[PDB]
């Protein structure tokens, strides 16, 4: 159930996806949409098995891409509660207002 | 364009092939470790699917024409894929040849020779006759065993060989080869850049050239063995004559290793055996493989995989599953490397573990290469790489370094001499038998030997080359070669000769790389990373490049050289020359008692 694209006419652009299952035409003759000699289905199967070598074992990959745009940035890290001390002269930082 | 089409075809093939080959290899492993009917049938279906896919791809691959392919790696991959082998013939001829092969295999497996006047004592070759050849000293019993197995096997197998030669000749001609001998010699053919070109015809002359250099050392060894056997057998062996066929310690005379107690130089001096030391220190098979791994990392080759430790069997399971005793190294595919060996805590198993680990390291190095090129450069190279590790492992320096042998051990000349003689009996002795057998098979396939004069030629060559005479005259109704396992089961035999030459050449090259300043036989390649890199350059290549290039990569030469073999055996050669001065070195062709 895990597949990869082995054959494509042109290289992918960054952050592009191709879901096409069209038969890859490597030869002058038209494929006609039926698999035939010199015509190969692009999507091949990753036949994962538990006894494979470490190079071939399945690995799950998550790629995190961070982008900044002219719009106000709305994804930011945690904010520290710290603690509140009263009745003393303490440097206060309340929601970005300092003193 | 044709080259691009071949590249896409190979890319599709490697992904489909690797998966199917892994399924076949895994089913074969499951049968080998856990012998049963269901694992056998599963192996049968897996092999059937893999073979059907491989033939279908080979038929598609034959459409491509090699003339318009410029890149050597794609051309070599297509060459490997396009070898039809036995599929070239028609179905009727292929079925007849398969029937002949199957009946030959079963008849050899079930071969029976039985005691005259003692009917109940009927003996198979594998349980008891080999024991008689290895251990018995009685002349009459050996003469009986040799003659009886020769008579039964030769009389039954002579017609089968007669049509076997014709069918193999038809298959080879169908595959654009001159004869079946040329088809076997194709495996050493290398097509490549200028000066690396090797031809099938060249191989025979190269073997003969190597043989001439090997011949004085073999003649001295034969004379010494003949004198010692004469001491053992007082009147049945002549000083100037050839050795009898049944006194060589083996059924066929293939290995002289069983003659070592009779032919020991120094009886008083013990062997270098370290089994008792392993017993005292509580070593086990896991420790043996770990020490082999330590040697491989120390020389600079990579560590063993986690899968190798997890999945392999290094001990008899003893849980009710039958196993094959023989040690085998398996490259299942997809980075899965395993060893099946029922390892007992002995020195021989320790050396065998080093040999099989060498096979696994050789398999691991060329995993980067494409699927069709994940093989040895030739048949000899794969065995040779394991053999050099076996040679290095057995040295006294290696045993002292790892604590198997005591630190205060003294290496006198006498132990070196008897060890070298044992190595010669195992290694030097097999070479004339191998050369003579391969030459006979090549000439029979060629038709140089007439059909009705086969036996008369073979004994003559054994008289000329091996220097071993028949005990009793054999007419042409006999088929004396066919008693050997390799010939009856359609196996090439020149690989052992090439293995023997390559093993010493590789060992000298690594020792020069490691800057060892002493005798070649005492050399150890441990803790020499440069030697490991020098070896690994050949190991990474596989058969992507011509074997001559790989040979140049290790030894700096493009052809077989037996000067390392003479250099390894030089103290023994000097000793044999020293003790043969009174005696006559050489044999007389005519039959002498
Ligand atoms: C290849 O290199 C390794 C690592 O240098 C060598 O192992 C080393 O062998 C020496 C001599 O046997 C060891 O020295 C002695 O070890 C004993 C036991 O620990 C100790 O009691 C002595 O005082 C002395 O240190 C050394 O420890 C050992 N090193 C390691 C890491 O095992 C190996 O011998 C080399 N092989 C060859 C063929 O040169
Ligand atoms: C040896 O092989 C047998 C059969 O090939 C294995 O027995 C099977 O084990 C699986 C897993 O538990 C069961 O699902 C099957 O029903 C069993 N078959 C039979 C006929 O009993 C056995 O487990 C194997 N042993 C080892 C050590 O691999």
């Amino acid at each position: 159930n895990y597949l990869y694209r082995l054959f494509r006419k042109s290289k992918l652009k960054p952050f592009e996806r191709d879901i096409s299952t069209e038969i890859y035409q490597a030869g002058n003759k038209p494929c006609n949409g039926v698999a035939g000699p010199n015509c190969y289905s692009p999507l091949q199967s990753y036949g994962f098995r538990p006894t494979y070598g470490v190079g071939h074992q399945p690995y799950r990959v998550v790629v995190l891409s961070f982008e900044l745009l002219h719009a106000p940035a709305t994804v930011c890290g945690p904010k520290k509660s710290t603690n509140l001390v009263k009745n003393k002269c303490v440097n206060f930082n309340f929601n970005g207002l300092t003193g | 364009l044709t080259e691009e089409n071949a590249k896409t075809f190979l890319n599709n093939f490697n992904q489909e092939a690797e998966d199917l080959s892994y399924q076949s290899s895994l089913a074969s492993w499951n049968y080998n470790t856990n012998i049963t009917e269901e694992n056998a049938q599963k192996m049968s279906e897996a092999a059937a699917k893999w073979s059907a896919f491989y033939e279908e791809q080979s038929k598609t691959a034959q459409s491509f024409s090699l003339q318009e392919i410029q890149t050597p790696i794609i051309k070599r991959q297509l060459q490997a894929l396009q070898q039809s082998g036995s599929s070239a013939l028609s179905a009727d001829k292929n079925k007849q040849l398969n029937t002949i092969l199957n009946t030959m295999s079963t008849i050899y497996s079930t071969g029976k020779v039985c005691n005259p006047k003692n009917p109940q004592e009927c003996l198979l070759l594998e349980p008891g006759l080999d024991e008689i050849m290895a251990t018995s000293t009685d002349y009459n019993s050996r003469l009986w065993a040799w003659e009886g197995w020769r008579a039964e096997v030769g009389k039954q197998l002579r017609p089968l060989y007669e049509e076997y030669v014709v069918l193999k000749n038809e298959m080879a001609r169908a595959n654009n080869y001159n004869d079946y001998g040329d088809y076997w010699r194709g495996d050493y053919e290398a097509e490549g850049a200028d000066g690396y070109n090797y031809n099938r015809n060249q191989l025979i002359e190269d073997v003969e050239r190597t043989f001439a250099e090997i011949k004085p050392l073999y003649e001295h060894l034969h004379a010494y063995v003949r004198r010692k056997l004469m001491d053992t057998y007082p009147s049945y062996i002549s000083p100037t004559g050839c050795l009898p066929a049944h006194l060589l310690g083996d059924m066929w005379g293939r290995f002289w290793t069983n003659l070592y107690p009779l032919t020991v130089p120094f009886a008083q001096k013990p062997n270098i055996d370290v089994t008792d030391a392993m017993m005292n220190q509580g070593w086990d098979a896991e420790r043996i493989f770990q020490e082999a791994e330590k040697f491989f990392v120390s020389v600079g080759l990579p560590h063993m995989t986690q899968g190798f430790w997890a999945n392999s069997m290094l001990t008899e399971p003893a849980d009710g599953r039958k196993v094959v005793c023989h040690p085998t190294a398996w490259d299942l595919g997809h980075g899965d490397f395993r060893i099946k060996m029922c390892t007992k805590v002995t020195m021989d198993n320790f050396l065998t573990a080093h040999h099989e680990m060498g096979h696994i390291q050789y398999d691991m190095a060329y995993a980067r290469q494409p699927f069709l090129l994940r093989n040895g450069a030739n048949e000899g190279f794969h065995e040779a790489v394991g053999e050099i590790m076996s040679l290095s492992a057995a040295t006294p320096k290696h045993l002292k370094s790892i604590g198997l042998l005591p630190s205060d051990f003294q290496e006198d000349s006498e132990t070196e001499i008897n060890f070298l003689l044992k190595q010669a009996l195992t290694i030097v002795g097999t070479l004339p038998f191998t050369y003579m057998l391969e030459k006979w098979r090549w000439m029979v396939f060629r038709g140089e030997i007439p059909k009705e004069q086969w036996m008369k030629k073979w004994w003559e060559m054994k008289r000329e080359i091996v220097g071993v005479v028949e005990p009793l005259p054999h007419d042409e109704t006999y088929c004396d070669p066919a008693s050997l396992f390799h010939v009856s089961n359609d196996y090439s035999f020149i690989r052992y000769y090439t293995r023997t030459i390559y093993q010493f050449q590789f060992q000298e090259a690594l020792c020069q790389a490691a800057k060892y300043n002493g005798s070649l036989h005492k050399c150890d390649i441990s803790n020499s990373t440069e030697a490991g890199q020098k070896l690994l350059k050949m190991l990474s290549l596989g058969n992507s490049e011509p074997w001559t290039k790989a040979l140049e990569n290790v030894v700096g030469a493009r052809n077989m050289d037996v000067k390392p073999l003479l250099n390894y055996f030089q103290p023994l050669f000097d000793w044999l020359k020293e003790q043969n001065r009174n005696s006559f070195v050489g044999w007389n062709t005519e039959w002498s008692p």
